[PDB]
C-alpha cells in the first residue's frame, strides 16, 4: 500500500542527513584548505625566510 | 523501496563520495597554490635583499 | 543451526542499506505476520515477507528492509509478540561444520 509515495519521504529524510553534509563536508574541506593555505604560507617558506634572514 | 528507493540511496551516497573526493583533490591544488605564492613572495624578498645589499657595499 | 536454511538470494549482503531479518512466523500465523511486517517501521520494503523454509509448527522467513529500519522493526515486532532471529550468513563455517561431521564419522569407523 505504501508503494513509492512513502519511499519519496524516505529519500527526503535521508537526503537531509547525507546529501547536505556531503556538500558541507566539501565546504569543511574548503575551510581547512584555506586554513592550511595560511599555515603553509607561514611555516615552510617562513622558516626558509628566517634562514636567509640570518644568512643576511 | 525495493528497487527505486535503495538505488537512489546508493546514487546519492555515491555523489557524496565523488564530491568529497573532488574536495580532497582541490585541496591538493590549493596546497600547491599556497606553495607557489609562498615561494613567489619569499623570492621577491630575496630580490630586494640582494639589491639593497649591493647598494650597501 | 540454520546452516541448511538461509540462502543468499533472499539474504541481502553486499549492501550497506538493506539487510534480511530471518523472522520466525508460526504456520497458524503464516499470512498474519507476513501482512503486519509491512508497517512495523519506516524505510521499509512493503510486504517482502516470504517463506524460506517450512518447519512443523513455524517457518523461517525473510524480510528485506534498511539497516536502521531493523531497530524500529524489531521494537514494534517485540511489541506485537513477534519473533526476529538475526542469523548472519557466512558460507565457509557451514562448509567447515559439514566437513567436521564427515571427518568425525571417518574417525569413528
Amino acid at each position: 500500500a505504501l508503494s513509492d509515495a512513502d519511499v519519496q519521504k524516505q529519500i527526503k529524510h535521508m537526503m537531509a542527513f547525507i546529501e547536505q553534509e556531503a556538500n558541507e563536508k566539501a565546504e569543511e574541506i574548503d575551510a581547512k584548505a584555506e586554513e592550511e593555505f595560511n599555515i603553509e604560507k607561514g611555516r615552510l617558506v617562513q622558516t626558509q625566510r628566517l634562514k636567509i634572514m640570518e644568512y643576511y | 523501496s525495493q528497487t527505486q528507493g535503495i538505488q537512489q540511496l546508493l546514487q546519492a551516497e555515491k555523489r557524496a563520495a565523488e564530491k568529497v573526493a573532488d574536495a580532497r583533490k582541490r585541496k591538493a591544488r590549493r596546497l600547491k597554490q599556497a606553495k607557489e605564492e609562498a615561494q613567489m613572495e619569499v623570492e621577491q624578498y630575496r630580490r630586494e635583499r640582494e639589491q639593497e645589499f649591493q647598494s650597501k657595499q | 543451526s540454520l546452516a541448511e536454511i538461509v540462502k543468499k538470494d533472499d539474504f541481502v549482503l553486499d549492501s550497506e542499506y538493506l539487510v534480511t531479518l530471518l523472522v520466525v512466523v508460526p504456520k497458524l500465523n503464516h499470512n498474519d505476520w507476513i501482512k503486519q511486517y509491512e508497517t512495523l517501521a519506516e524505510m521499509v520494503v512493503p510486504r517482502s515477507s516470504n517463506v524460506l523454509s517450512e518447519d512443523q509448527d513455524s517457518y523461517l522467513c525473510n524480510v528485506t528492509l534498511f539497516r536502521k529500519a531493523v531497530d524500529d522493526f524489531r521494537h514494534k515486532a517485540r511489541e506485537n509478540k513477534f519473533i526476529v532471529r538475526d542469523f548472519q550468513y557466512n558460507e565457509e563455517e557451514m562448509k567447515a561444520d559439514k566437513e567436521e561431521m564427515t571427518r568425525l564419522s571417518t574417525d569413528k569407523k
